[PDB]
């Protein structure tokens, strides 16, 4: 009734079996305690993933094929207070949910990055213009000459 | 197997290639500007000089693996039969005195113990083809009643050929301990004339299986089955296709499969849903025909290649097709997991990338069929339910491995190498789990030979170029598993061990010769040997030479790295996997 | 295999063993497509043995598509002639052009969609072109090969002409189409009767002269039942004498064609002695019901469902004066006597 | 074939020639030449018959007869084998 | 709250925000004419739906004072050409129909928020539409 | 702050799923979605600036047509006009269009032709019908299409742009189709919409149909009205009309038909799709009442999805099943129904509906295949069903076992729908 989620750093995390079947990759691994490697995820990120699965033991999520029930689903209050973390560790939680095939954590953890791409100031969309190249310098000069009249 | 193809491609073509109005090998910096030593005059847009400390040949080498897998491990290892017709013997005085021994060698109670073994263990295989086997005990009784007769009808000889195909399936999947309790070996050695110390585990069970398959085909020839098309031909071939018969005789199995397509399409029943204006016998007949159809589509896709041009599978499981999603999920679950495999393995010889929407759809159907195989009944008083579970679970693990292999090759997405390693360990943990008693014969199904061939060939290929630790431990584990596969595969198992050994010696060659940088491409003897293996086996699969030999007395008239390539090809030849 | 079968298909082997010949033809399609040679034109870079070999496969492929069309039916489901585009040495391609034009014509038999006039007119212009090409074939009265060659080409183009103007007569009832049908039937007669006078009676053993005379005498009998004419009656007498004078190497098929012509002649007497009725919209007659049942019985014989039930095993199959006239005629002249 | 009292009209003829277009197929194409009704419980099956039959019919044909057959094919049947085997002078060998 | 779902789905989002623009013009006109009291000074001005005065005469008097009292004493002189003035009063009658539809939607939106002072008496506004159509 | 480079280093599945849930909203100057503006007591009203007076004089008459809709709260506009310079050149936005076009138009929905700033440039509208991104076709081919189509020629073709009349005036429909005519861009568009905000058609609809034969890449046609649905895409009895009809050559080309917002599609006796003889999907988007017994359903159609409907009748399969096994409805409801939920029924939850099933002990495996042939006689070779937001099915819902498995039927919003029996 317990499985073990071995992290990439080597720590063993004994999780209850029904709670840990939120992961589609582990619930399919159980067709063979029962240990399993999670090779890229650190111990802290896997601990966050396991705590997320501990809260959503009884939760009800969309059917992973929904048009609007998946896109327009708001984040939980626990999911928003839960992901007030470092940015790279947020992306590593998203990578952990992508490896472990946890679609609702790859949903609620990934609407936060979507809320951070929008909702940002136009001043630092103007600043981050060609931090990745994406334009020739002739086209960059033509763009900066096109909207020079404003400022 | 060589281009530059570095990480962090540029968006626009560079300023130098627009100054010169040529094509742009759109890398950072370029393959076309690095060729001329203009490295520093192309980097200067932002950040600059970035660190390209990776191994750049790897993406266009994995795109080469997508072709090498198809031409070696699919076609050249299993589906290529090199035959010279001037040296091959041809007489029907041979099989009338050979197969007569194998038909007089099987006794009555031995055959009923074979049928009991099939009824108790192999229910996941014949029930697609023939249905329930308690109907077939009467046909074994009728075979032993009609054994001493002289005038046999065609209708009787079809049941004889069908039950001899069933006996072939029994002999192939029987463990050596249960086989020694039924059969004695010494009159068989007195007939064949070989070494006396050659017990069933040493390679005689495969000989008896191949000769029982040849006796089933001999009784089909006594039917004159081409003049009399009948569904029992299709059933007998679907029983024989559960063994290594389509890999022992890969050109005889294609002609028999073409005759099974001709026999099936002769009935002209495309919709297998029973209509409302049907005889209640006709309804059950169309249900049985619909089961035989999807079993035949599975065995029809599993023999696809250049030596099988007439296909049957004409329906798609994602997104002019005819015959899909009208049928109830009882044995199309074996086809729906192979039609999901055809969608992946159609891009092997094809020179285009699969779209990622297709791969995501295939991943969703993988999750659905995972839950559907978890939604099966568990008959603990039946041994064939666990074998059906193992078949439908090993197929979804195989298609999962191939899906994340194509994610690794074509797009290099999130942890897709770790997903390849994960599903390779799942395939191992499904085969090693059958090394316990009462299920040791589960590892004899030909899908495990195909799957272990693909997986150990990709891991041996990837160990050459990428030095890792998880991949190396996985390769050690698959080498142990390939050493521990059942010996009834025989020559194909020895050729797979030879191919793994050849890729390991090619790894040893990779760590010796220094890689020749050439700006836009690389050069190494390993690359040229891998290029040449495909050319050799495509030359062996070109029937123009047999055509020229057929049309009459026409006779066909046709640096430093070259020595290394020729010495490796003379030492480790790729033609040693054809026989 | 493909060459030996194309030699055997010039005899009545595809009609003595039709289910074996369809399996041999399926193996020939499997053997031919195994080579994966699509285009048969010689490339400049090839070995000049390989180019002659591809020309050999071209002239084998056209003959194989000819036999592939000539064995088309319900018992032959795997096709090769469908992969050749329609037109809508150099005497071997002419035979495939005429056979492909015949394929364009006789595809409208089983389907119910009638052909346009544009299609029949385009087939008529192509028919005149290949008629000029057949008439432009030189022939030597000494070289018997060239005489039999010109007989094959001219008989095939007369068969395609007869079928074209029969489709003009049937699908549209065009004026001066019955005269064309009678004319090309007389051309077919004058091709076959000519061989008895010139010591070349083995020309009439080719399997096209059994199929063509079958279609012609069956249509002239069917037309003499319903539409009376003196030229059609003299043509039917000539077809009956010619069917009696066909060679005995056809064997049982000639006796069955004589039986079918005799059955359609006795059905004319039943059309005469029984008055046509009507219900205001449809015309009831026993001849019509007998002709319905002659298709119903043979479509039942070409139904492989009962053979499927017998093959699966313990599944066993269990099954006014109008009707009296119909059942007495079917008990006297059964349509299941053209079977073996 | 057709589409109470009696009549003598000609409505049945355009609907009856279209019926001939089906009858010609299902009799004279399929049921006369391409239909072989078979019974598998009645049909015999052994290789103890067609072996000795082929032995007799191959031992019956002699060497001098076969070249006369081949000369007949070379002189008189040139329009048939050329699409299949090409030249028959190659086949004398 | 039962009627909110078929009140959002009854309109396109473009039509919904156009209607919100038009009744925002209406509520601004009601605040600048002291029909509904402003909540505060120099803050977020906001009226409840529960006490928003909507009637036939209020809608029509808004329509007068904004849409059809098109005096514009600085730019009155651009109605000389018949084509430009025909385009301008065709724009007037199109905006007339759209503002009447928007305020009908606002009167329907206030009833679910329990506004007793929101009855449209729609035959009056249909008579106004027929008048300007004539 | 947010780091653009770190987001573009992580692989493309995570970027896809970010730009999946980022619906189309690239800007922070977005209007409130229309559920909060109505589920609120207060009504947010406007009520001085120095820089926006320069922006609302120069930038705003370029974007007058598509952005005069938001004259309520002009703080939303004076915030918008700083995004209007730099958001279309953003690396996040262009990466979103790259990973959309790499997945064949799945992530963000339906780029659209328009004519703003005298150019005939593309446009992207979010769900609130606000433009956010406008690209001309040279700029759209240059740095997003050619930026991911490195060398593969199966991705240079851009055939997924909607045309979408009712966005814009019929004079602008005429000018857009004329400038689209003088370039080779009819194969560029992917689908057309229809407006009309007694067989009379508007001027912009006739202009769209008369250039619709020249598309040669047109699928996915859709309408939005009811009085226009009954005219130009419904059969309506008429079968021979040269003018004003939708030109049968282009009926054969289309893949699917979306029906956006109506009351009934069978206002007459039959909502017949006898023509459009090559369509596969048909999505009923916000139609109030549809009867499945009044749709005639062509020879090869597969998917009939239907969201946001108010009333469904059904294909009345229950009226034909009870004649087959010959029992009463009350005996059928309490006798033959098993209500099995073994393991695959419990996979997709449907906690409000109750998925039911016929017995095996009361039907002897004949007249079970006939009871299933009734269901397949009603569906006629469709597979995908997809009931989203629905209410009050009149007949009870009947699904076959061959289609209920593999999630090929999919009920999603289950509150008032209940008791689907699977036979
Ligand atoms: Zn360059
Ligand atoms: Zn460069």
């Amino acid at each position: 009734s317990n499985v073990v989620l071995v992290s990439g750093e080597g720590e063993r995390f004994t999780v209850d079996k029904k709670i840990a079947e939120r992961s589609l990759l582990l619930k399919n691994y159980l067709n063979d305690e029962i240990v399993m490697p999670v090779p890229n995820v650190r111990s802290s990120v896997l601990q966050k993933v396991i705590e997320w699965a501990e809260h959503h033991r009884d939760s009800n999520f969309p059917d992973e094929d929904d048009d609007d029930s998946r896109k327009s689903a708001p984040v939980d209050s626990w999911d928003r207070e839960f992901l007030k973390v470092d940015q790279e560790m947020l992306y590593e939680i998203i990578l952990a949910a992508n490896y472990l095939n946890i679609k609702p954590l790859l949903d609620a953890g990934c609407k936060v990055v979507a809320e951070m791409i929008r909702g940002r100031s136009p001043e630092e969309i103007r600043r981050t213009f060609n931090i990745v190249n994406d334009f020739t310098p002739e086209e960059e000069a033509a763009i900066r000459r096109e909207n020079e009249w404003a400022e | 197997m060589f281009n530059r193809t570095t990480q962090l491609k540029s968006k626009h073509p560079c300023s130098v290639c627009t100054r010169r109005k040529v094509k742009c090998d759109r890398m950072i910096p370029c393959g076309n500007c690095r060729k001329r030593g203009q490295d520093s005059e192309c980097m200067k847009s932002t950040k600059l000089i970035t660190a390209s400390s990776s191994k750049e040949y790897l993406p266009d080498l994995l795109l080469f693996w997508q072709n090498y897998e198809y031409w070696i491990t699919n076609i050249g290892l299993y589906k290529t039969k090199q035959r010279d017709l001037t040296r091959t013997p041809a007489n029907l005085d041979t099989d009338t005195e050979e197969c007569m021994f194998w038909m007089n060698y099987l006794q009555k109670d031995q055959s009923f113990q074979l049928m009991n073994f099939a009824m108790e263990n192999l229910g996941a295989l014949y029930f697609g083809s023939i249905g329930d086997i308690s109907e077939l005990y009467l046909r074994v009784e009728q075979y032993w009643d009609r054994r001493a007769d002289k005038n046999h009808s065609v209708d009787g000889k079809y049941w004889d050929a069908l039950i001899w195909s069933v006996f072939t399936m029994c002999i192939y999947y029987m463990p050596v301990e249960k086989l020694a309790e039924i059969f004695s070996v010494y009159p068989l050695h007195e007939y064949l004339g070989s070494n006396k110390r050659l017990n069933w585990e040493d390679g005689m069970q495969l000989v008896m299986c191949q000769n029982f398959a040849r006796c089933s085909l001999f009784q089909l020839k006594q039917c004159d089955f081409m003049a009399h098309p009948d569904i029992r031909l299709v059933q007998a071939y679907l029983i024989l296709a559960t063994t290594t018969f389509p890999y022992d005789e890969p050109l005889l199995a294609n002609s028999l499969l073409t005759q099974c397509i001709h026999t099936f399409k002769n009935f002209h029943v495309d919709d297998f849903r029973p209509l409302l204006n049907d005889d209640p016998v006709e309804s059950i007949a169309k249900v049985t025909l619909g089961r035989i159809f999807y079993r035949l589509c599975g065995c029809d896709y599993l023999q696809s290649g250049p030596r099988k041009p007439i296909a049957l599978h004409t329906e798609v499981s994602s997104l002019n097709v005819d015959v899909y999603r009208e049928e109830n999920s009882t044995e199309v679950l074996y086809w729906k997991i192979i039609s999901l495999d055809r969608d992946l393995d159609q891009y092997l010889n094809k020179s285009s990338k699969p779209p990622l929407k297709t791969l995501d759809a295939i991943r969703r159907e993988l999750d659905i069929f995972q839950y559907k195989v978890d939604s099966l009944e568990e008959d603990f008083r039946s041994n064939n339910s666990r074998f059906q579970k193992f078949i439908a679970l090993f197929q979804i693990s195989t298609v999962s491995w191939k899906l994340f292999k194509m994610y690794l090759i074509y797009y290099d997405t999130a942890d897709s190498l770790l997903k390849v390693i994960h599903y390779s360990k799942v395939i191992i943990s499904l085969i090693v789990n059958n090394f316990h008693a009462k299920s040791e014969f589960f590892n004899r199904h030909p899908m495990v030979m195909q799957t272990i061939t693909r997986v150990v060939s990709f891991i041996s290929f990837y160990q050459i170029f990428v030095e890792s630790a998880a991949v190396k431990q996985l390769l050690v584990d698959l080498t142990e598993l390939t050493a521990n596969l059942p010996t009834i595969f025989g020559s194909k198992l020895d050729k797979l061990v030879y191919l793994t050994e050849r890729l390991s010696k090619l790894k040893l060659l990779w760590d010796k010769v220094q890689l020749l940088d050439s700006g836009d491409s690389f050069y190494h003897p390993v690359f040229k040997i891998l290029q040449n293996d495909i050319k050799i086996i495509e030359l062996k699969n070109d029937e123009m030479f047999s055509l020229i030999k057929g049309l009459g007395s026409l006779v066909p008239l046709n640096s430093d790295f070259r020595t290394i390539v020729e010495e490796f090809q003379s030492e480790y030849n790729i033609s040693d996997i054809l026989s | 295999l493909v060459q030996a079968y194309l030699i055997l298909a010039t005899t009545t082997f595809p009609y003595d063993e039709p289910l074996l010949a369809n399996s041999l033809l399926t193996q020939c399609i499997h053997t031919f497509k195994n080579f994966h040679v699509d285009d048969f034109r010689p490339l400049l870079n090839d070995d000049p043995v390989e180019s002659i070999a591809k020309v050999t496969l071209g002239r084998i492929f056209y003959r194989l598509c000819g036999c592939d069309y000539l064995q088309s039916g319900p018992r032959k489901p795997i096709a090769l002639h469908t992969e050749v585009s329609s037109l809508l040495n150099s005497t071997e391609v002419l035979y495939w052009k005429i056979i492909s034009l015949d394929r364009d014509l006789d595809q409208y038999l089983n389907k119910s969609s009638k052909p346009p006039l544009k299609t029949l007119d385009a087939i008529r212009r192509e028919l005149d072109i290949f008629q000029y090409k057949v008439d432009s074939l030189e022939e030597d009265f000494r070289s018997n090969n060239s005489r039999f060659q010109k007989f094959i080409a001219l008989f095939q183009i007369s068969t395609v002409s007869w079928k074209l103007f029969k489709m003009y007569l049937i699908y549209y009832d065009t004026a001066d189409s019955l005269l064309k049908v009678i004319h090309y039937s007389k051309v077919i007669i004058s091709l076959i009767v000519n061989n008895f006078h010139a010591k070349s009676e083995f020309f009439n053993r080719h399997p096209m002269v059994m199929q063509t005379i079958t279609r012609v005498v069956s249509f002239i009998s069917f037309y003499q039942i319903f539409v009376e004419s003196a030229a059609v009656k003299q043509l039917l007498v000539d077809l009956t004498e010619l069917t009696a004078n066909l060679p005995t190497i056809f064997g049982s098929k000639l006796d069955k064609l004589v039986y079918l012509t005799e059955r359609l002649s006795k059905l004319k007497l039943l059309w005469d002695k029984v008055q046509l009725l009507d219900s205001g919209d449809s015309f009831y007659h026993p001849v019509f019901k007998i002709l319905q049942n002659d298709i119903k019985i043979i479509e039942l014989k070409n139904d492989e469902m009962f053979s499927l039930i017998k093959g699966l095993g313990s599944l066993v199959p269990l099954n006014s004066d109008f009707r009296t006239i119909v059942e007495e005629f079917q008990s006297e002249y059964n349509i299941s006597d053209i079977l073996s | 074939m057709f589409n109470i009292t009696a009549s003598s009209s000609k409505e049945y003829l355009p609907d009856l020639l279209l019926f001939w277009q089906n009858y010609e197929y299902w009799i004279t194409n399929i049921g006369l030449y391409k239909t072989k009704q078979r019974d598998l419980t009645r049909t015999p099956a052994n290789l103890d018959t067609d072996t000795e039959e082929c032995m007799f019919w191959m031992n019956y044909l002699q060497k001098d007869q076969s070249f006369q057959l081949m000369n007949f094919a070379m002189e008189n049947l040139g329009a048939l084998y050329f699409g299949s085997i090409g030249d028959i002078s190659e086949l004398y060998l | 709250e039962d009627r909110f779902q078929e009140l959002v789905d009854s309109l396109k989002p473009r039509t919904a925000h156009q209607y919100k623009t038009y009744y925002t013009k209406y509520i601004q006109w009601c605040q600048l004419n002291q029909i509904i009291p402003t909540p505060e000074d120099n803050s977020v001005n906001s009226v409840p739906y529960k006490d928003l005065p909507i009637s036939a005469e209020l809608i029509h008097w808004f329509l007068l004072d904004t849409l059809i009292t098109d005096d514009k004493p600085g730019e009155k002189r651009e109605e000389t050409e018949d084509l430009d003035e025909e385009e301008e009063n065709s724009f007037k009658i199109a905006t007339l129909k759209k503002i009447i539809g928007s305020l009908n939607f606002l009167s329907k939106l206030c009833k679910v928020h329990e506004n007793p002072n929101a009855n449209i008496d729609t035959k009056y506004l249909e008579s106004v539409t027929k008048l300007h159509t004539h | 702050s947010f780091n653009p480079v770190r987001f573009l280093e992580l692989p493309i599945d995570i970027r896809k799923e970010v730009y999946f849930h980022l619906d189309g909203n690239f800007c922070g100057a977005h209007p409130y979605p229309i559920d909060i503006l109505y589920k609120s007591n207060d009504v947010e009203l406007p009520g001085r600036s120095k820089r926006s007076k320069k922006l609302l004089r120069y930038m705003y008459p370029v974007f007058a047509t598509y952005l005069n809709i938001f004259e309520y709260s002009p703080q939303l506009i004076e915030k918008w006009l700083e995004y209007a310079f730099w958001l279309r050149y953003d690396c996040l936005v262009l990466d979103c269009f790259k990973v959309n076009h790499l997945y064949d138009g799945t992530l963000i929905d339906a780029l659209e032709w328009t004519y703003l700033d005298n150019e005939l440039r593309l446009a992207y509208f979010n769900k609130a019908s606000m433009l956010e991104v406008w690209y001309t076709f040279k700029e759209y081919k240059k740095w997003v299409i050619d930026s991911v189509a490195f060398d593969e020629l199966d991705l240079l073709n851009v055939s997924n742009i909607q045309f979408n009349i009712d966005n814009l005036t019929p004079q602008l429909v005429d000018k857009c189709l004329s400038i689209l005519e003088q370039k080779d861009l009819f194969a560029t568009i992917g689908e057309v919409q229809f407006g009309q905000d007694n067989q009379l058609t508007s001027i912009s609809v006739i202009r769209t149909i008369r250039s619709m034969e020249s598309m040669k890449s047109l699928r996915k046609i859709t309408v939005r009205g009811e009085k226009l649905y009954e005219l130009l895409i419904n059969f309506h009895g008429f079968r021979d009309n040269p003018g004003k009809t939708i030109s049968y050559i282009v009926k054969r080309r289309i893949n699917e038909i979306r029906l956006s917002r109506m009351n009934q599609i069978s206002r007459t006796g039959l909502a017949d799709f006898t023509r459009w003889d090559n369509l596969q999907k048909l999505v009923l988007s916000r139609v109030a009442y549809i009867d499945l017994n009044s749709i005639v359903f062509p020879k090869n159609f597969k998917s009939l999805t239907m969201k946001r409907v108010s009333k469904i009748k059904w294909w009345n399969i229950e009226e034909n099943i009870l004649k087959e096994l010959k029992v009463d409805k009350r005996t059928f409801k309490s006798l033959y129904i098993k209500e099995d939920d073994s393991k695959f029924t419990k996979f997709f939850n449907l906690r409000h509906t109750r998925i039911k099933e016929l017995d095996k002990s009361e039907i002897n495996q004949i007249t079970y295949l006939r009871c299933q042939a009734i269901v397949w006689l009603s569906f006629r070779t469709l597979n995908h069903i997809k009931l989203q937001n629905v209410s009050e099915v009149f007949n009870n819902i009947i699904v076959p076992r061959a289609l209920f498995d593999s999630k090929r039927v999919e009920i999603y919003r289950c509150e008032k729908i209940s008791q689907v029996l699977v036979i």
